RNA sequence: UCUGGUGACUAUAGCAAGGAGGUCACACCUGUUCCCAUGCCGAACACAGAAGUUAAGCUCCUUAGCGACGAUGGUAGUCAACUUACGUUCCGCUAGAGUAGAACGUUGCCAGGC
RNA sequence: GACUGGGGCGGUCGCCUCCUAAAAGGUAACGGAGGCGCUCAAAGGUUCCCUCAGAAUGGUUGGAAAUCAUUCAUAGAGUGU
RNA sequence: AUAUGUUAAGUGGAAAAGGAUGUGGCGUUGCCCAGACAACUGGAGUGCG
RNA sequence: GAUUAUUGGAGGUAGAGCACUGUUUGGUCAGACAAACUCCGAAUGCCAAUUAAU
């Protein structure tokens, strides 16, 4: 399937990335082909149920403002205490 | 039981003694060394035992010239 | 001017740097005030104590 | 019995033990691993039997591998004696963990044997330890 | 062969430490082929270069073997240079030993008139 | 621009495999009559020079495999503050090392002949 | 004679370099680990040229480290102590 | 005093490895209408004497 | 004399990484450790300009 995302906009400190984990969504970054580092937020709970279903080197159809630009998954970041994650690159092809 | 160790040399006031951007006078120290960490560069002469001084009297620059290498220079006006 | 200041939490307990910056306000005791332009010198001297004094327009 | 062969000191400090694991979090050989969630010393006595309780319930059906070392020595003086006029003789050699850290693997034996064989080895061993599979 | 000029270049590296003068008293380059000579002075100001010979002009290498034009070519210059103003030079062995064609323009230079 | 000298910015210039070129020059190459040369040797450094060839060097071009360079984003630390004794927590600055994308087969100075 | 986790007994006392020393200098303990009380008439001054360890292949096999040549080397030898 | 949820031990108002169908919140799974789990009537297979 | 703001520069700690010196588990590849290891390397502190504000 597909993600559905959100842009973060302005840039905020870590106590506010610290208050957004709390609620699931794990942030992300997008660069490659004219993209020009737009940063997004990645809900969790709905980002493994794409995996799942394309696989661990899949294609999906991330929308960053209405713009499925068509991205892989590229670099996880992952916290083996908590069973999390934390930031995601993906790269438009 | 006993120890065989402590027996330490004292020391050796070591470092740079002007900074980067002031004016220095005709025979000024501007480092002491062991070595050459950082070479002598232009209106500056490395004295014996390698602790490089300046010649004529003006402002200090620390600067780089190589990958892992730097000097010191003196420069006229001020 | 603006930036009307004043010193509410005292300087005893406090170190030799937290000491010497509210001298350089013009702040003498507790309740104290002065009333000192907007600048980059004094706008960046506030945050060095700004666990003390408080600043109000 | 695990101790280096040759060490350039025999006399260290002490190492430090707050923060977190530097890295070796991931299970990277094996299919299930052990890691502490606790911060101690394990001092290489406590290694000789953890180790062969894994071995026992396993009936030798598997591989086991220990990735930890104990590289660093530890001092004391003998009993009833004064304080300072040198340092003590090595006793020992300790190795350092942090929360986060895998210490066993297994492979090469089924899920339910291996969860109910990694419980013998966490009651010989000081630090509270969780059952981690691989990265997915 | 050996790199006959990559090896020229290490050793006028470690000739060049001391004689890279500047603006009275001026370096004269020195280059050898197995044809010509080359010559030229110069002082290291970010790039001046004052007088320039050379033994492939139509003025000189007409004649015998390369040594009489290597006498013969440091007038070139020191014609040239004390008319352009200079004096007091300084030379460089540009990596060569201080022999046979280099020690006929140096010792030539200085007889008409560029002073060392 | 196009060749050569000569210093600078100094692997974003390097190293390695391929491919092209040569009276304008640089080389390769033949020689010991002499100044000069080997602690063994014209191999080298000198020195004489109709001839012989692009083969290697240098020179130009392209392929990013190796080395170097390297963001944004997040983490580790941490100056200040507030509770706290816990192999601590929460808030505000600054900001790494590694890793992904990428830049990349050099940009220029001055005299001399085309 | 003094220091001395009371005194004695043992130990140590001056100079040199590293670490603890907290990215300027400085910084203690009977804390950790080594040297010194000299030697060179050339191992000093200057001038001109050369670049090393080991690895690998070959042959009187002196294991290719006695000596002998080729490649590869980026500093892995050497610098009186 | 106020608005909201938690605790049943005097916890608050002394400390650990381990044990524990105490209880509240946030997610994820597999069986369930052919009505499911529990009790309830007649294959060398799980402890027994 | 002090204090911040801007600016330049010296230096190898915390952290991290094995390119070197030693340590080390499983088949040149994957992983680890370091007061006397460093291809790298902060936050602060320190010395300055003779620049502005208190």
């Amino acid at each position: 399937a597909s993600l559905k995302s959100i842009i973060r906009q302005g840039k905020q400190t870590r106590s506010d990335l610290k208050q957004l984990r709390k609620s699931g969504k794990v942030p992300a970054v997008v660069y490659g082909y004219g993209t020009k580092n737009v940063s997004v937020k990645v809900d969790e709970v709905e980002f493994i149920k794409v995996i799942r279903e394309v696989g661990r080197n899949g294609v999906i159809e991330l929308g960053v403002g209405s713009k499925t630009i068509k991205v892989m998954v590229a670099d996880y970041q992952f916290d083996p205490l908590k069973n999390q994650i934390t930031h995601i690159d993906f790269l438009a092809i | 039981s006993s120890t065989k160790n402590g027996r330490d040399s004292e020391s050796k006031r070591l470092g740079a003694k002007r900074a980067d951007g002031q004016f220095v006078t005709g025979g000024s120290i501007l480092y002491r060394q062991r070595g050459t960490k950082i070479y002598p560069g232009e209106n500056v002469g490395r004295g014996g035992d390698d602790t490089l001084f300046a010649k004529i009297d003006g402002v200090v620059k620390f600067e780089r010239k190589g990958r892992d290498k730097k000097q010191v220079s003196v420069y006229a006006v001020a | 001017a603006k930036l009307q200041i004043t010193l509410t939490r005292s300087v005893i307990g406090r170190p030799e740097t937290q000491r010497k910056t509210v001298e350089a306000l013009g702040l003498k005791k507790t309740n104290s005030s002065v009333v000192v332009e907007d600048n980059p010198a004094i706008r960046g001297q506030i945050n060095k104590v700004k666990h003390l004094v408080t600043v109000e327009e | 019995m695990l101790l280096p062969k040759r060490v350039k000191y025999r006399r260290q400090h002490r190492p430090k033990t707050t923060g977190r694991s530097k890295g070796g979090n991931y299970v990277t050989f094996g299919e299930f691993g052990l890691q502490a969630t606790t911060t101690s010393w394990i001092t290489s006595r406590q290694i000789e039997s953890a180790r062969i309780a894994m071995t026992r319930y396993m009936k030798r059906g598997g591989k086991v591998w220990i990735k930890i070392f104990p590289h660093t020595p530890y001092t004391k003086k003998p009993l009833e004696v004064r304080m300072g006029a040198g340092k003590g003789a090595v006793e020992g050699w300790i190795a350092v963990v942090k929360p986060g850290r895998i210490l066993f693997e297994v492979a090469g034996v089924s899920e339910e044997v291996a969860r109910e064989a990694l419980r013998l080895a966490s009651h010989k061993l000081p630090v509270k330890t969780k059952f981690v599979k691989r990265e997915e | 062969k050996i790199d006959k000029n990559k090896v020229r270049l290490k050793r006028h590296a470690r000739v060049r430490t001391n004689l890279s003068g500047t603006a009275e008293k001026p370096r004269l380059n020195v280059y050898r082929s197995n044809k010509h000579i080359y010559a030229q002075i110069i002082d290291d100001n970010k790039g001046v270069t004052l007088a320039q010979a050379s033994s492939k002009d139509s003025d000189i290498a007409t004649t015998a073997t390369k040594v009489e034009l290597a006498t013969k070519v440091g007038e070139a210059i020191a014609k040239k240079a004390a008319d352009k103003g200079i004096k007091e030079i300084v030379f460089d062995r540009g990596g060569y030993l201080y022999h046979g064609r280099v020690k006929a323009l140096a010792e030539a230079a200085r007889e008409s008139g560029l002073e060392f």
